[PDB]
C-alpha cells in the first residue's frame, strides 16, 4: 500500500541507482539474485509466484556502456531486462539532442514501462527521480519525462534529486547553458527539488571520512544514505512517520520555491565514532552547521523558511524538542519573519544501516535535515552570471540551433530565471 | 446501559487509543485474547458500557479507527492487545492526508465518511442506551483534525441529543512539529466551537514538563505520555463503571462546568505522580491529592491558570476515602487564594468519589478545570496564524481543494470573538 | 522565527538549561508584545480580520513600507 | 501543632544544616534510614514540630536546601545522613555564586525563588499551626547574602504574622573570608533591619577561640563548630519539643528580648563546655553552668559585654533540677555587676526549663542576651564599608549586575541608624 | 557539572599542555588509552558511551611539528583527533602574520571546535587560556581569539596563565613589540590575567629543587602543579570549597589591574621532606617569600590590593585564621588602604599528587598564593623602555608593516601602557 516509483535518468542516475539498489538489497536481506532466504519490501520490490523479488525501478540512459556493465554485473538477476532501457546512441553534452531530437524516440517506450510498473502499485506515493543536471541525457530527457508524468498524474508528487551544476569543480564546458534551460523546462512540474554538488560532498568526505580520493562511489554511498533515511517511515515502524505528502506541503511555500539544500548527521570514520559519543544534541547542531551541507551554499548568507529532520536509532522527542529548541535560542540561525513555525520532525526506530565493505562508521543516531532556505539566490546568481558570460557572444550556440531548437529558448529561460532570483529575493524581504 | 462509542482518528489518536484500550482493559482484567480472566464480579457489571459480548466469551471493545495512509495501523494491529479490535472497524484510504487541513476535510474525508458513518451506526444501535461519544485528535495533522472535525458535523446532526467529547491534542508554544501548524488549527477550532460539547485540551509539550519534573523520568517515550493521557481519560468514566458514594454521569460534569455554551475547553491533570524514589517518602492522603491537583503544573495543558481565574472545576476521586475531607479541602482553596476565583459563583468545584481506585494504588484522583487562561493558547495561536496568513504563505495548498478565503478569516474571527469571552468573565 | 512564552513551562526553556552558553538571541521572544516585555509575560489579543499585503507569488503587492 | 520549618541557603548554610539535622535525629532517636529506634514516648510525641510522617513509618525533615552550584549539596547528600531529606527539597542553579550579593539578590535569586516559595508553600501547608520559620545565612557569601535576604523578603510578605529566625555568621574582625565581605555585610544588614524578628549573631573568630582554650581540641574542624551551632540551636526549641516545668514558647521568648522593633541582633553561648580532663573534676550544678554561660568567653560572637549593657537576657536550661536556684542566680548576677545592666528595667531576664537534658547529658544550659556591645560590630564594618566605596573597589561588579549607588547610601544610612539607636540606650 | 574548557596556543601552551594533562590523566587513575581499568572526571573529561574518557581541551598552533609529536607520543589515544589543529607554516615571531595574516584563516576553524565543546557542558565555569606572549601564534593567535569569544560568550570567565617575556633571560629580540601589541589587545578582553617568567621559575629550580639540568620539561610541571591545586575544588570535596565566578569578583578591583602574580608552598627536593615538617604556619610564611614568586616582580616595592590563597591537603581552618593573622601583624608586607579585608582562602582533603619520574616530593600540606600587588608596575614599566628604546629608529618595524599593520596600533598600544602605568600609581 506504501509504494514509490524511481528513476534513475542520464550516467549519473544510474551511478547513484546502483548504490542505493545495493544498499536496499542488504538492508531488506535481498540477495542479488532477487530472492532472499511482507510490508517491508513492498515500498519498493515486486515478489512473483515464488520468492522473486523484483524492483520497481526504471534505469533510463542512453549510452549503452553503462546499462551493459550492469546487464554484465553480480545485479542481473534483479531487473525484467525491460526495466533497463539504452539507446543507440547518447546525447552527447547537448540539451537540443537530449529533447527534441533523440529522447523523443523513447518516451513512447518509457511512459509504457512507467504505465506497467504503476498498474501492480496499490496505493502509489510518488515518483523519485534521481538526475544530473548539466548532461545533455539527464537534463532533456528528463525535461521530456517530468513533461509527460506531469500531464499524465498530475495528482502525484514528483520529488526531483538533482546533482548540480557545481561553481568551480565541473567536467564540462557546456552546461551552464542546460542547466539553465533545464530549470526552465522542469519548474513548472516537478513538485520538489532537493540540490546536491559533487564540491561540497568532496569536502564532506575530505573533513569528515578522511578519505582524499574518492572516485564517485563515496559520494553515491552518501546519497543512498541519504535516501534511505529520508524513506524510512515509509517501511519502518517508529513515531512520528512522515510520508511524501506531508514531506512536501509543509516545506514548498509557494509554487516557485521548491528547491532546498541538504544535510547529513553523523557522518564519521570508524575511529572517531568508537571514540566519541554522538549524542542527539550534537547530532542536530552537526546537521545545522553549514560546513555539513550537501550543497555548495552558505546559509548564513541567507534565512530559513522551514526544516525537515528526520531521526534514526535511538532518539526521543524530549531531546528532539529541546535540541530544536536550542537551535531557536542560538543567535547565528536566522528565519524569515513570516514562519514562526518552521520544523517539521520524524522519528525512525531503525537505525542507519552499514554496507560490507563501506566506509561509514556503525552508529545508533542519525540525523538527516532539509531545509528551505532563501540562499539559493547565491547559486542561481552564479548559474545566471555564468551562462551571461557566455551568450554574450553566441559561444556553443550553433550546436543547440542545429539540434532543433532556435533561439528564443535561451531568452526564456534567461528571463525566467532572472524572475526565480527576483523571487528568492523578495519572498524573503519583510516589511 | 450508558454506552459509550469511542473514535481516533489521525496518526496521533491511533497511538493515543493504543494505550488506552490497554489501560481500561486490564483494569477490568481482560487479555488480549478478548477473554476476561479478572475476578471480583465488580468488573462484569459495567463492563459493556465499553466492549459488546462475542462468541466464547470475548469482549471486543466499542472503538472505531479511521486514518488516511493505513501504515499506522498496521502497528497496533501487530501489537499486543491489537488482537481485539474488530476488523470492520478499521476504516482507511489507500491514498495520504499529507498535513493538509483541506483534503482531510474535502476532498478525501468525503470519500470515507459513506463508509465510517456505516461503522458509527451499526454500532450506536447495539448500545440499549447511548451516553455519548468520545474521540481522540491533534489539530496538527491533516487526518485527525480534518476527517475529525468532519465526522463530527455528521455526528452532531445525526445524534444532536447525545454528547460529545474531544481529548484534542492542540499545538505546543514553543516547538512546532508542523510548520502548517497554526493553519490546521484554526480551521478545526472553527468546528469546535460549533459541534462539540466537552474538550479537553493537551500539549505534548506540557506532558514533557511533568514527565521529567514531577515523574523525574529519564527517556521518555510517547509510549509513556500515552500511559498518562489514558489515565485521565480512563479516569473520568469510573463513575460509569465503578460504583461509589458520590456518582458523577459525564452528562451532570458538563452541566456543572460550563456556564455558557461556547466556553467548552478545559485543563486537566492527574494524581499522585511520583518518581520511583519518591514513593519511600511521600504519603497518601487527601491533602496530598488535592495540593498536587491544584498546583499549577500538573495542568497537562501549557497554560499557567495564575494568569486568569477559574470559572468552575471539578474533581474525581478513587478509593474507599472520607467524603468530608474531600468537601472541606476543595473549600479551603476557594478562600484561601480567592483572587483566583470569579466571585459570581460562590461555590466553583465539583467533587466525585469512587470506591474504586486504579488497579495498582489505593488512593488517587483527576482534575477538570474550565479556567480564562485558556485564552493564552488562543492569542499565541491567533498571531502565528496572522503572521502568515496575511503573507499568503503555504496557503496554494489550501485552495488546491478548492478551498475559499473567508473560510479563513471566519474560522479566525471566530477565534478573536472567543479570546474576547474569556476576558469579559475575567474581572482580573 | 519568534518564540511565545510558553507560561508554567518557561522555566527550563531559558538558553541556559539548554546549555548554551553563547549570549542568547532574545529578539525572536522581543518582537512580541508581551504585558511585562519579557519571557513570562502573556500577550495581547486581536480583533482579528486579517487583511492581504501580498498577492499569489509573495512579492509584496503594494507600496507596503519593507526593507530592501 | 507549632510546625517549623527549617532553611539553609549557602555553603556554610548547607553544611551546618546537616549538622543541625544530625543532633536532632540523635535526639529523638532516628537513623539515617529514617526509621525510628528510641524508647521513650517523648521521642514521638513531638517529632511533628520538624518531621513528617512517611509510609511505613519514616520521619523526613521539614526543610530545605538553597544554593548555586550543588557541588556542597552533592557532598552532603554523599554524607552519612544525606538519606533522608526528600530529593525534592533541593533548589541548585548550574551557575556560579560570584561571592557576589548582587547577582545572588538579583540575576539568579530571580530565577530560584520561582520553585523556592512553590516549597516553602508546599511543605507550609503540611503544618497544621505553623510557628514559625528559622533559616542559617553566612553574611560573607554571595548565595547566603543574596539569596536568602530574597527569600526573607519573599516570605515576610507571604507570612507576615509568623516569626523568621536567622543564625547568621558574620564576618569576622581581623581575618576576612572573602574580600567584598563589607559590601556583602551591609547589603545584608539593610535586608535583614526590616525583615528580621530575631537575628544571633556567629562569628568564626569565638567560636576558633572557644574550641581551643576552653575545648583544648588540637585540629578544630567545621565539623566541630557546626556542632558547637547544632548545640545552641537545638537548645532553642527544647520548650516546644519536650515539656517543662516553666517551658517557654519561640514567641515569648522575642516579646521579653526586643523591647523596640529594631534591635534584634542577639548574642548567644552554651553550657556546659569542658575538656576530657576537667569532666572529671568540675561538678555539674546551676550555680556552675550560670557561671559559664555569663562569662565573656562562652559569647559565640566577636563582642564585649563588659563594654556595653545589657538590655535584656535569656536562659534555657535541660534537666531535672531545682528552679528556685536558677531563679537565685540570676537575681545574684544582676545585682553583683550591675552596671552592666540598664536601670529602666527592673528584671531583665527570663528563664525557661526543661525535663529533657541533651541525650548523654544530666544537665546543661543554653544562653541569650541582647547586649549594646553588639553595635561594635557594626561600627567595624560601616568604616570598612565606607573606606572603600569612597574610593569604588571591586563596585564595577555590583554596578553590572543593575545595582545603583543608592542602594548603597540606603543600606549605609539605615546601618547608621541602628548603630546609633544602640548607642542612644547604651548609658554607659 | 562543573566544567571548564582549557585552551592551549603556541608552543608554550603546548609544551605546558602536555605537562597537564599528563597530570589529570595520572590523578584520576586514566590509563593514557583513554579509558581507566563519577562527577570526577566530568570536569575535565566527556565519557562516550563505552568507556573511553575525551579531554576537554583544545592545542592550537600552527607548526605542525609540536603537535605531530603528540599525535606519535603515547598520549595520541586521548585527544580527538579534531581536537589537535595545527597548520602548515608558522607566524615567524611576528605579531601581526599571527593577528592579520596567517590567523584570520583559522579561527572560525578552532571556533567550530569550540562552539561544540561548549555545548556538551551541563554547567560551565569558564574558559582556561594558555598563551606564550612573546611569540607569533601565541601573541597574534591568543589576543584575535579573545576578540572572537568576548563577542561569542561576553560575560563567562576567561583566566589567562600567559607566560612572560624575562628580563634578562630572553629568547628573542622582536619580544619587546609582541608583548605590547597583545596586552592592549588582551587587556580590555581577559578577565584575569596570571603572570609568570621563565627565569623566576629557573632559580625556584636552582635554591629549592636542586635541579642543575633544568629544561622546560622541568618547568611545565611546576605550573601543572599550580592548576592542579586551583581547580581541586572543582572535582574535589573539602572545606571553603570554591569555584572561579568567585575568583575574579573578589580579586580585581578596576577592570584594567588583573595582572597578578602566584607562588606555591612547599616545594622541596624528595630528601628534604625527610628534614622538614611543613607546618602550616611555615607555608603560607614562604608562600609570601618573594623568593617564591613565580614572578621577577618585588612585592616588597609595592602594596597588596587583595590575596587569594588555595591550601591542599591536611588543613584545618582554624591554623588559616591563626597564621594569616601573624602575617597581617608583620611589617614587611603592606596593603593599600582601601582594602582592609584580602584574603579569600581555600582547603582541599586531597593533598598534591605526585608523578612518577617527578622531582617533587610526596607531601601532605601545599599552599597556591594568587595576589594582585600594586609592585607589577615595575615589571610592567621595562616593557615599556625597551619598545620606546627600539621604536626610536623604527627597526624591524618593515616586518610589522609588511605584514597588514600600520603605524596606528603601535602608538595605539604604546599608550594604554602609559595610561596602565598611572593606573598603578593612581591606586596609591
Ligand atoms: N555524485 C555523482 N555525480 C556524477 C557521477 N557521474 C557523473 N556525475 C556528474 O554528472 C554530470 C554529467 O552527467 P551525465 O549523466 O554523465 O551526462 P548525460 O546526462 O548522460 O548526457 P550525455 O553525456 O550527452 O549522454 C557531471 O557533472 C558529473 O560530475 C557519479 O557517479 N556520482
Ligand atoms: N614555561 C615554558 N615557556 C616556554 C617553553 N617553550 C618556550 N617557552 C617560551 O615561549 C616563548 C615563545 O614560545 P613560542 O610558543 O614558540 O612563541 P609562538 O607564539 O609560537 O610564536 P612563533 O614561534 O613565531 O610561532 C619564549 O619566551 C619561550 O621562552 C616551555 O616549554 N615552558
Ligand atoms: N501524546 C502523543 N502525541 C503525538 C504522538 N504522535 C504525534 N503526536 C502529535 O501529533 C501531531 C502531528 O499530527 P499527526 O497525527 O501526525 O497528523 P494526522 O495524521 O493528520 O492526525 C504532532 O503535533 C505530534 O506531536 C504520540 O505518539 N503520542
Ligand atoms: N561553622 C562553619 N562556617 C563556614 C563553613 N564554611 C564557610 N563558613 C563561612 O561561610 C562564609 C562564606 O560564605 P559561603 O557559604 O562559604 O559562600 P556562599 O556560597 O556565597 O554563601 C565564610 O565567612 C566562611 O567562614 C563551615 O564549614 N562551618
Ligand atoms: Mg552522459
Ligand atoms: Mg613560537
Amino acid at each position: 500500500m506504501r509504494e514509490v516509483i524511481s528513476i534513475h535518468i542520464g550516467q549519473a542516475g544510474i551511478q547513484v541507482g546502483n548504490a542505493c539498489w545495493e544498499l536496499y538489497c542488504l538492508e531488506h536481506g535481498i540477495q542479488p539474485d532477487g530472492q532472499m532466504p511482507d510490508d517491508a519490501f513492498n515500498t519498493f520490490f515486486s515478489e512473483t509466484g515464488a520468492g522473486k523479488h523484483v524492483p520497481r525501478c526504471i534505469f533510463l540512459d542512453l549510452e549503452p556502456t553503462v546499462v551493459d556493465e550492469v546487464r554484465t554485473g553480480t545485479y542481473r538477476q534483479l531487473f525484467h531486462p525491460e526495466q533497463l532501457i539504452s539507446g543507440k546512441e547518447d546525447a552527447a553534452n547537448n540539451f537540443a539532442r537530449g529533447h527534441y531530437t533523440i529522447g523523443k524516440e523513447i518516451v513512447d517506450l518509457a511512459l509504457d514501462r512507467i504505465r506497467k510498473l504503476a498498474d501492480n502499485c496499490t496505493g502509489l506515493q510518488g515518483f523519485l527521480v534521481f538526475n544530473a543536471v548539466g548532461g545533455g541525457t539527464g537534463s532533456g530527457l528528463g525535461s521530456l519525462l517530468l513533461e509527460r508524468l506531469s500531464v499524465d498524474y498530475g495528482k502525484k508528487s514528483k520529488l526531483g534529486f538533482t546533482v548540480y551544476p557545481s561553481p568551480q569543480v565541473s567536467t564540462a564546458v557546456v552546461e551552464p547553458y542546460n542547466s539553465v534551460l533545464s530549470t526552465h523546462s522542469l519548474l513548472e512540474h516537478t513538485d520538489v527539488a532537493v540540490m546536491l554538488d559533487n564540491e561540497a560532498i568532496y569536502d564532506i568526505c575530505r573533513r569528515s571520512l578522511d578519505i582524499e580520493r574518492p572516485t564517485y562511489t563515496n559520494l553515491n554511498r552518501l546519497i543512498a544514505q541519504v535516501i534511505s533515511s529520508l524513506t524510512a517511515s515509509l517501511r519502518f515502524d517508529g513515531a512520528l512517520n512522515v510520508d511524501i505528502t506531508e514531506f512536501q506541503t509543509n516545506l514548498v511555500p509557494y509554487p516557485r520555491i521548491h528547491f532546498m539544500l541538504s544535510s547529513y548527521a553523523p557522518i564519521i570514520s570508524a575511529e572517531k565514532a568508537y571514540h566519541e559519543q554522538l549524542s542527539v544534541a550534537e547530532i542536530t547542531n552537526a546537521a545545522f552547521e553549514p560546513a555539513s551541507m550537501m550543497v555548495k551554499c552558505d546559509p548564513r548568507h541567507g534565512k530559513y523558511m522551514a526544516c525537515c529532520l528526520m531521526y534514526r536509532g535511538d532518539v526521543v522527542p524530549k531531546d528532539v524538542n529541546a535540541s530544536v529548541a536550542t537551535i531557536k535560542t542560538k543567535r547565528t540561525i536566522q528565519f524569515v519573519d513570516w514562519c514562526p513555525t518552521g520544523f517539521k520532525c520524524g522519528i525512525n526506530y531503525q537505525p542507519p544501516t552499514v554496507v560490507p565493505g563501506g566506509d561509514l562508521a556503525k552508529v545508533q543516531r542519525a540525523v538527516c535535515m532539509i531545509s528551505n532556505s532563501t540562499a539559493i539566490g547565491e547559486i542561481f546568481s552564479r548559474l545566471d552570471h555564468k551562462f551571461d558570460l557566455m551568450y554574450a557572444k553566441r559561444a556553443f550556440v550553433h550546436w543547440y540551433v542545429g539540434e532543433g531548437m532556435e533561439e528564443g529558448e535561451f531568452s526564456e529561460a534567461r528571463e525566467d530565471l532572472a524572475a526565480l532570483e527576483k523571487d528568492f529575493e523578495e519572498v524573503g524581504a519583510e516589511s | 446501559m450508558r454506552e459509550i462509542v469511542h473514535i481516533q482518528g489521525g496518526q496521533c489518536g491511533n497511538q493515543i487509543g493504543a494505550k488506552f484500550w490497554e489501560v481500561v482493559s486490564d483494569e477490568h482484567g481482560i487479555d488480549p485474547t478478548g477473554t476476561y480472566h479478572g475476578d471480583s464480579d465488580l468488573q462484569l457489571e459495567r463492563i459493556n458500557v465499553y466492549f459488546n459480548e462475542a462468541t466464547g466469551g470475548r469482549y471486543v471493545p466499542r472503538a472505531i479507527l479511521m486514518d488516511l495512509e493505513p501504515g499506522t495501523m498496521d502497528s497496533v494491529r501487530s501489537g499486543p492487545y491489537g488482537q481485539i479490535f474488530r476488523p470492520d472497524n478499521f476504516v482507511f484510504g489507500q491514498t495520504g492526508a499529507g498535513n493538509n487541513w483541506a483534503k482531510g476535510h474535502y476532498t478525501e474525508g468525503a470519500e470515507l465518511i459513506d463508509s465510517v458513518l456505516d461503522v458509527v451506526r451499526k454500532e450506536a444501535e447495539s448500545c440499549d442506551c447511548l451516553q455519548g461519544f468520545q474521540v481522540c485528535h491533534s489539530l496538527g495533522g491533516g487526518t485527525g483534525s480534518g476527517m475529525g472535525t468532519l465526522l463530527i458535523s455528521k455526528i452532531r446532526e445525526e445524534y444532536p441529543d447525545r454528547m460529545m467529547l474531544t481529548f484534542s491534542v492542540v499545538p505546543s508554544p514553543k516547538v512546532s512539529d508542523t510548520v502548517v501548524e497554526p493553519y490546521n488549527a484554526t480551521l478545526s477550532v472553527h468546528q469546535l466551537v460549533e459541534n462539540a460539547d466537552e474538550c479537553m485540551v493537551l500539549d505534548n509539550e506540557a506532558l514533557y514538563d511533568i514527565c521529567f519534573r514531577t515523574l523525574k523520568l529519564t527517556t521518555p517515550t510517547f509510549g509513556d505520555l500515552n500511559h498518562l493521557i489514558s489515565a485521565v481519560m480512563s479516569g473520568i468514566t469510573c463513575c460509569l463503571r465503578f460504583p461509589g458514594q458520590l456518582n458523577a454521569d459525564l452528562r451532570k460534569l458538563a452541566v456543572n462546568l460550563i456556564p455558557f455554551p461556547r466556553l467548552h475547553f478545559f485543563m486537566v491533570g492527574f494524581t499522585p505522580l511520583t518518581s520511583r524514589g519518591s514513593q519511600q517518602y511521600r504519603a497518601l492522603t487527601v491533602p496530598e491529592l488535592t495540593q498536587q491537583m491544584w498546583d499549577a503544573k500538573n495542568m497537562m495543558c501549557a497554560a499557567d491558570p495564575r494568569h486568569g481565574r477559574y470559572l468552575t472545576a471539578s474533581a474525581l476521586f478513587r478509593g474507599r476515602m472520607s467524603t468530608k475531607e474531600v468537601d472541606e479541602q476543595m473549600l479551603n482553596v476557594q478562600n484561601k487564594n480567592s483572587s483566583y476565583f470569579v466571585e459570581w459563583i460562590p461555590n466553583n468545584v465539583k467533587s466525585s468519589v469512587c470506591d474504586i481506585p486504579p488497579k495498582g494504588l489505593k488512593m488517587s484522583a483527576t482534575f477538570i478545570g474550565n479556567s480564562t487562561a485558556i485564552q493564552e493558547m488562543f492569542k499565541r495561536v491567533s498571531e502565528q496564524f496572522t503572521a502568515m496568513f496575511r503573507r499568503k504563505a503555504f496557503l496554494h495548498w489550501y485552495t488546491g481543494e478548492g478551498m475559499d478565503e473567508m473560510e479563513f478569516t471566519e474560522a479566525e474571527s471566530n477565534m478573536n470573538d472567543l479570546v474576547s469571552e474569556y476576558q469579559q468573565y475575567q474581572d482580573a | 522565527s519568534r518564540s511565545y512564552p510558553g507560561e508554567q513551562v518557561e522555566h527550563a526553556f531559558n538558553s541556559k538549561r539548554l546549555k548554551n552558553w553563547e549570549v542568547p538571541a532574545v529578539d525572536k521572544s522581543q518582537a512580541i508584545s508581551t504585558s511585562t516585555g519579557t519571557r513570562f509575560g502573556t500577550l495581547q489579543p486581536r480583533s482579528g480580520r486579517t487583511q492581504f499585503i501580498v498577492d499569489d507569488n509573495g512579492h509584496l503587492k503594494s507600496g507596503v513600507p519593507k526593507l530592501e
